[PDB]
Protein backbone atom coordinates (compact mmCIF):
# COMPACT_ATOMS: atom_id res chain seq x y z
CA UNK A 1 0.00 0.00 0.00
CA UNK A 2 1.21 3.20 -0.76
CA UNK A 3 -0.15 6.40 1.16
CA UNK A 4 0.34 10.14 0.54
CA UNK A 5 -0.54 12.63 3.11
CA UNK A 6 -0.08 16.81 3.79
CA UNK A 7 3.12 17.48 5.79
CA UNK A 8 3.05 17.93 9.55
CA UNK A 9 6.13 19.21 12.07
CA UNK A 10 5.53 16.36 14.37
CA UNK A 11 5.32 12.85 14.07
CA UNK A 12 2.09 11.29 13.25
CA UNK A 13 1.60 7.56 13.04
CA UNK A 14 -0.98 5.65 10.25
CA UNK A 15 -3.65 3.44 11.66
CA UNK A 16 -4.81 0.85 9.16
CA UNK A 17 -7.11 -1.32 10.90
CA UNK A 18 -7.26 -4.22 8.51
CA UNK A 19 -10.71 -5.16 9.25
CA UNK A 20 -10.48 -9.44 9.64
CA UNK A 21 -12.60 -11.93 11.28
CA UNK A 22 -12.38 -12.71 15.05
CA UNK A 23 -14.72 -15.22 16.37
CA UNK A 24 -14.23 -17.44 19.68
CA UNK A 25 -16.16 -20.17 20.47
CA UNK A 26 -16.98 -20.96 24.20
CA UNK A 27 -17.26 -25.15 25.24
CA UNK A 28 -18.17 -25.80 28.47
CA UNK A 29 -18.12 -29.48 29.02
CA UNK A 30 -18.66 -30.25 33.03
CA UNK A 31 -19.50 -28.48 35.68
CA UNK A 32 -16.50 -25.13 36.41
CA UNK A 33 -14.94 -26.01 33.36
CA UNK A 34 -14.36 -23.60 30.34
CA UNK A 35 -12.65 -24.09 26.75
CA UNK A 36 -12.25 -21.57 24.17
CA UNK A 37 -11.63 -21.93 20.96
CA UNK A 38 -10.12 -18.32 19.21
CA UNK A 39 -9.74 -17.86 15.32
CA UNK A 40 -8.88 -14.51 13.53
CA UNK A 41 -8.26 -15.25 10.31
CA UNK A 42 -6.68 -12.81 7.94
CA UNK A 43 -3.64 -12.48 10.29
CA UNK A 44 -4.07 -15.75 11.74
CA UNK A 45 -3.86 -16.81 15.76
CA UNK A 46 -5.69 -19.23 18.01
CA UNK A 47 -6.34 -22.64 18.62
CA UNK A 48 -8.09 -24.12 15.70
CA UNK A 49 -6.92 -24.37 11.82
CA UNK B 1 -43.41 -33.39 24.81
CA UNK B 2 -41.95 -36.80 24.39
CA UNK B 3 -42.08 -39.75 26.47
CA UNK B 4 -39.46 -41.73 24.56
CA UNK B 5 -36.47 -40.98 26.64
CA UNK B 6 -34.53 -41.20 23.38
CA UNK B 7 -36.43 -38.83 21.77
CA UNK B 8 -36.76 -36.38 24.25
CA UNK B 9 -33.14 -36.50 24.83
CA UNK B 10 -32.20 -36.40 21.05
CA UNK B 11 -33.80 -32.77 20.46
CA UNK B 12 -31.57 -31.54 23.38
CA UNK B 13 -28.14 -32.77 21.59
CA UNK B 14 -28.78 -32.43 18.36
CA UNK B 15 -28.19 -29.64 15.31
CA UNK B 16 -30.99 -29.64 12.63
CA UNK B 17 -30.29 -31.64 9.07
CA UNK B 18 -26.50 -31.75 10.11
CA UNK B 19 -23.99 -34.24 8.58
CA UNK B 20 -25.28 -36.41 11.27
CA UNK B 21 -27.68 -37.82 8.54
CA UNK B 22 -25.49 -38.14 5.68
CA UNK B 23 -27.22 -39.82 3.27
CA UNK B 24 -30.13 -36.72 3.58
CA UNK B 25 -27.34 -34.41 2.53
CA UNK B 26 -25.66 -35.91 0.21
CA UNK B 27 -29.01 -36.43 -1.74
CA UNK B 28 -29.67 -32.96 -1.55
CA UNK B 29 -26.09 -31.86 -2.42
CA UNK B 30 -25.64 -33.70 -5.69
CA UNK B 31 -29.63 -33.02 -7.42
CA UNK B 32 -31.50 -36.40 -5.71
CA UNK B 33 -34.03 -34.91 -3.70
CA UNK B 34 -37.31 -33.84 -5.64
CA UNK B 35 -39.28 -31.43 -3.32
CA UNK B 36 -36.92 -28.79 -4.20
CA UNK B 37 -33.96 -29.97 -6.72
CA UNK B 38 -31.50 -26.91 -7.72
CA UNK B 39 -31.39 -25.14 -3.89
CA UNK B 40 -28.35 -26.39 -3.54
CA UNK B 41 -26.57 -25.28 -6.68
CA UNK B 42 -27.11 -21.76 -6.20
CA UNK B 43 -25.68 -21.07 -2.65
CA UNK B 44 -22.74 -19.03 -1.98
CA UNK B 45 -19.79 -20.41 -2.39
CA UNK B 46 -18.46 -20.85 1.10
CA UNK B 47 -21.32 -22.57 1.57
CA UNK B 48 -21.65 -24.72 -0.56
CA UNK B 49 -17.69 -26.14 -0.42
CA UNK B 50 -18.11 -26.38 3.13
CA UNK B 51 -20.76 -28.30 2.91
CA UNK B 52 -19.07 -30.66 0.43
CA UNK B 53 -15.54 -31.00 2.77
CA UNK B 54 -17.95 -32.39 5.44
CA UNK B 55 -19.65 -34.38 3.01
CA UNK B 56 -16.66 -36.06 1.17
CA UNK B 57 -14.90 -36.61 4.68
CA UNK B 58 -17.22 -36.41 7.66
CA UNK B 59 -15.63 -34.91 11.07
CA UNK B 60 -15.69 -37.33 14.23
CA UNK B 61 -18.12 -37.25 17.27
CA UNK B 62 -17.94 -37.42 20.76
CA UNK B 63 -21.45 -39.22 21.52
CA UNK B 64 -20.74 -39.34 25.53
CA UNK B 65 -22.70 -36.49 26.67
CA UNK B 66 -25.90 -37.71 24.29
CA UNK B 67 -25.88 -40.61 25.92
CA UNK B 68 -25.14 -39.75 29.83
CA UNK B 69 -27.97 -37.65 29.12
CA UNK B 70 -30.17 -40.00 27.56
CA UNK B 71 -30.31 -41.77 30.55
CA UNK B 72 -30.32 -38.80 32.70
CA UNK B 73 -33.76 -37.87 30.97
CA UNK B 74 -34.93 -41.66 31.93
CA UNK B 75 -34.56 -41.07 35.50
CA UNK B 76 -36.25 -37.75 35.42
CA UNK B 77 -39.04 -39.07 33.56
CA UNK B 78 -39.63 -42.09 35.78
CA UNK B 79 -39.45 -40.73 39.33
CA UNK B 80 -35.63 -41.28 39.77
CA UNK B 81 -34.73 -37.90 40.66
CA UNK B 82 -36.33 -34.40 41.11
CA UNK B 83 -35.58 -32.32 38.41
CA UNK B 84 -33.01 -30.18 40.01
CA UNK B 85 -31.48 -33.03 41.03
CA UNK B 86 -31.43 -34.13 37.32
CA UNK B 87 -29.32 -31.05 36.58
CA UNK B 88 -26.75 -32.09 39.54
CA UNK B 89 -26.92 -35.17 38.28
CA UNK B 90 -26.36 -34.69 34.98
CA UNK B 91 -23.04 -33.72 35.68
CA UNK B 92 -22.13 -36.04 38.04
CA UNK B 93 -22.56 -38.48 36.07
CA UNK B 94 -20.81 -37.14 33.82
CA UNK B 95 -17.48 -36.64 35.65
CA UNK B 96 -17.88 -40.53 36.85
CA UNK B 97 -17.57 -41.77 33.03
CA UNK B 98 -15.00 -39.06 32.29
CA UNK B 99 -12.90 -39.92 35.35
CA UNK B 100 -12.90 -44.07 34.59
CA UNK B 101 -13.95 -44.23 31.00
CA UNK B 102 -12.96 -46.65 28.15
CA UNK B 103 -14.28 -48.54 25.29
CA UNK B 104 -16.18 -51.37 27.57
CA UNK B 105 -17.92 -48.29 29.79
CA UNK B 106 -19.45 -46.91 26.05
CA UNK B 107 -20.65 -50.38 25.00
CA UNK B 108 -22.48 -51.00 28.68
CA UNK B 109 -23.70 -46.83 28.50
CA UNK B 110 -25.28 -48.17 24.93
CA UNK B 111 -26.60 -50.88 26.44
CA UNK B 112 -28.29 -48.90 29.18
CA UNK B 113 -29.55 -45.98 27.05
CA UNK B 114 -31.54 -49.27 25.51
CA UNK B 115 -32.51 -50.74 28.98
CA UNK B 116 -34.07 -47.09 30.21
CA UNK B 117 -35.98 -46.61 27.21
CA UNK B 118 -37.51 -50.01 27.76
CA UNK B 119 -37.95 -48.94 31.39
CA UNK B 120 -39.66 -46.01 31.03
CA UNK B 121 -41.98 -47.72 28.34
CA UNK B 122 -42.98 -50.41 30.72
CA UNK B 123 -43.65 -48.21 33.37
CA UNK B 124 -46.31 -46.60 31.96
CA UNK B 125 -48.29 -49.05 29.74
CA UNK B 126 -48.12 -50.85 33.27
CA UNK B 127 -49.19 -47.91 35.14
CA UNK B 128 -52.15 -47.78 32.34
CA UNK B 129 -52.15 -51.50 32.60
CA UNK B 130 -53.98 -52.18 36.14
CA UNK B 131 -51.18 -51.78 38.71
CA UNK B 132 -50.30 -55.32 39.78
CA UNK B 133 -49.40 -53.93 43.68
CA UNK B 134 -53.02 -53.14 44.63
CA UNK B 135 -54.15 -56.63 43.26
CA UNK B 136 -51.42 -58.38 45.57
CA UNK B 137 -52.30 -56.07 48.36
CA UNK B 138 -55.58 -57.08 47.79
CA UNK B 139 -54.57 -60.83 47.75
CA UNK B 140 -52.58 -60.80 50.81
CA UNK B 141 -56.09 -58.77 52.44
CA UNK B 142 -58.71 -61.70 51.29
CA UNK B 143 -55.99 -64.29 52.38
CA UNK B 144 -56.30 -62.29 56.06
CA UNK B 145 -60.16 -62.57 55.68
CA UNK B 146 -61.93 -66.15 56.13
CA UNK B 147 -62.93 -67.65 53.78
CA UNK B 148 -65.93 -69.66 55.08
CA UNK B 149 -69.60 -68.00 55.74
CA UNK B 150 -72.01 -70.21 58.10
CA UNK B 151 -75.12 -68.62 56.07
CA UNK B 152 -74.56 -68.85 52.44
CA UNK B 153 -71.61 -69.09 50.68
CA UNK B 154 -72.01 -68.75 46.79
CA UNK B 155 -73.28 -65.16 47.84
CA UNK B 156 -70.21 -64.28 49.42
CA UNK B 157 -67.23 -65.86 47.28
CA UNK B 158 -69.78 -64.33 44.35
CA UNK B 159 -69.06 -60.81 45.75
CA UNK B 160 -65.30 -61.73 46.31
CA UNK B 161 -64.47 -62.31 42.70
CA UNK B 162 -66.67 -59.34 41.93
CA UNK B 163 -64.53 -57.05 44.38
CA UNK B 164 -61.31 -58.97 42.41
CA UNK B 165 -62.81 -58.20 39.49
CA UNK B 166 -63.30 -54.37 40.21
CA UNK B 167 -59.51 -53.13 42.12
CA UNK B 168 -58.35 -55.38 38.54
CA UNK B 169 -60.62 -53.69 35.20
CA UNK B 170 -60.10 -50.36 36.83
CA UNK B 171 -56.85 -48.71 36.89
CA UNK B 172 -55.14 -45.68 39.19
CA UNK B 173 -57.19 -47.70 42.07
CA UNK B 174 -55.22 -47.94 44.99
CA UNK B 175 -55.33 -51.24 47.72
CA UNK B 176 -52.86 -50.84 50.82
CA UNK B 177 -52.34 -51.34 54.09
CA UNK B 178 -51.97 -48.23 56.32
CA UNK B 179 -52.63 -49.19 60.57
CA UNK B 180 -54.05 -52.69 61.34
CA UNK B 181 -56.79 -52.70 58.05
CA UNK B 182 -57.08 -52.76 54.56
CA UNK B 183 -58.27 -49.85 52.07
CA UNK B 184 -59.76 -48.98 48.94
CA UNK B 185 -59.52 -45.58 47.17
CA UNK B 186 -61.13 -45.22 44.10
CA UNK B 187 -57.98 -42.51 42.38
CA UNK B 188 -55.10 -41.70 43.97
CA UNK B 189 -55.66 -37.78 45.57
CA UNK B 190 -59.26 -38.63 45.00
CA UNK B 191 -62.57 -39.19 47.97
CA UNK B 192 -64.42 -42.07 48.58
CA UNK B 193 -62.39 -44.34 50.81
CA UNK B 194 -63.38 -47.55 52.54
CA UNK B 195 -62.30 -49.14 55.26
CA UNK B 196 -61.80 -52.68 53.59
CA UNK B 197 -61.60 -54.73 56.77
CA UNK B 198 -64.67 -52.84 58.41
CA UNK B 199 -66.37 -53.12 55.72
CA UNK B 200 -66.27 -56.99 55.47
CA UNK B 201 -66.43 -57.41 59.23
CA UNK B 202 -69.82 -56.10 59.00
CA UNK B 203 -70.93 -57.87 55.92
CA UNK B 204 -70.04 -60.99 57.82
CA UNK B 205 -73.26 -61.72 59.09
CA UNK B 206 -75.48 -60.56 56.54
CA UNK B 207 -74.91 -62.64 53.62
CA UNK B 208 -76.92 -65.42 54.08
CA UNK B 209 -79.75 -64.30 56.28
CA UNK B 210 -80.54 -61.01 54.89
CA UNK B 211 -83.04 -62.30 52.00
CA UNK B 212 -85.52 -63.41 53.98
CA UNK B 213 -85.46 -60.11 56.19
CA UNK B 214 -84.92 -57.71 53.10
CA UNK B 215 -89.13 -56.71 53.29
CA UNK B 216 -88.60 -54.85 56.67
CA UNK B 217 -86.45 -52.90 57.91
CA UNK B 218 -85.70 -53.77 61.12
CA UNK B 219 -82.05 -54.79 60.81
CA UNK B 220 -81.61 -51.74 57.72
CA UNK B 221 -79.62 -50.08 60.56
CA UNK B 222 -76.76 -52.91 60.52
CA UNK B 223 -75.87 -51.59 57.59
CA UNK B 224 -72.85 -49.45 58.59
CA UNK B 225 -72.28 -46.22 56.27
CA UNK B 226 -68.72 -47.24 55.08
CA UNK B 227 -69.95 -50.77 53.99
CA UNK B 228 -72.97 -48.76 52.04
CA UNK B 229 -70.63 -47.20 49.90
CA UNK B 230 -68.59 -50.55 49.51
CA UNK B 231 -71.62 -51.88 47.64
CA UNK B 232 -72.11 -48.68 46.03
CA UNK B 233 -68.36 -48.63 44.65
CA UNK B 234 -69.44 -52.41 43.01
CA UNK B 235 -72.72 -51.66 41.50
CA UNK B 236 -71.58 -51.82 37.94
CA UNK B 237 -69.68 -54.98 38.54
CA UNK B 238 -71.63 -57.81 39.88
CA UNK B 239 -74.52 -57.33 37.22
CA UNK B 240 -77.78 -59.37 37.77
CA UNK B 241 -77.80 -63.06 39.14
CA UNK B 242 -74.16 -63.02 40.27
CA UNK B 243 -76.02 -61.82 43.59
CA UNK B 244 -79.08 -63.69 44.65
CA UNK B 245 -81.94 -61.87 44.42
CA UNK B 246 -84.24 -60.94 46.79
CA UNK B 247 -81.67 -60.24 49.53
CA UNK B 248 -81.07 -57.04 51.21
CA UNK B 249 -77.47 -56.98 50.11
CA UNK B 250 -79.45 -58.00 46.82
CA UNK B 251 -81.75 -55.80 46.42
CA UNK B 252 -79.03 -52.92 47.41
CA UNK B 253 -76.90 -53.87 44.44
CA UNK B 254 -80.10 -54.09 42.24
CA UNK B 255 -81.09 -50.81 43.01
CA UNK B 256 -77.51 -48.84 42.51
CA UNK B 257 -76.99 -50.95 39.38
CA UNK B 258 -80.15 -49.48 38.23
CA UNK B 259 -79.58 -46.34 38.69
CA UNK B 260 -75.90 -45.62 37.76
CA UNK B 261 -77.17 -47.78 34.41
CA UNK B 262 -79.78 -44.93 33.55
CA UNK B 263 -77.45 -42.48 34.14
CA UNK B 264 -74.32 -43.11 31.85
CA UNK B 265 -76.76 -44.06 29.26
CA UNK B 266 -78.40 -40.76 29.64
CA UNK B 267 -75.39 -39.02 29.41
CA UNK B 268 -73.41 -40.24 26.50
CA UNK B 269 -76.75 -39.62 24.77
CA UNK B 270 -76.22 -35.59 26.06
CA UNK B 271 -77.89 -33.42 23.64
Amino acid sequence: MTFEVDPMDEPTLLYVLFEVFDVVRVHRPHRGVIETVYLRTPFSAGNAT
Amino acid sequence: TDPAVRAALQSQPSGLNSTDDWRQVMDRIMSLTARNPDAFRQQPQANRLSAILEAVVPARANPTHEKVLAIVNALAENRAIRPDEAGLVYDALLQRVARYNSGNVQTNLDRLVGDVREAVAQRERAQQQGNLGSMVALNAFLSTQPANVPRGQEDYTNFVSALRLMVTETPQSEVYQSGPDYFFQTSRQGLQTVNLSQAFKNLQGLWGVRAPTGDRATVSSLLTPNSRLLLLLIAPFTDSGSVSRDTYLGHLLTLYREAIGQAHVDEHTFQ
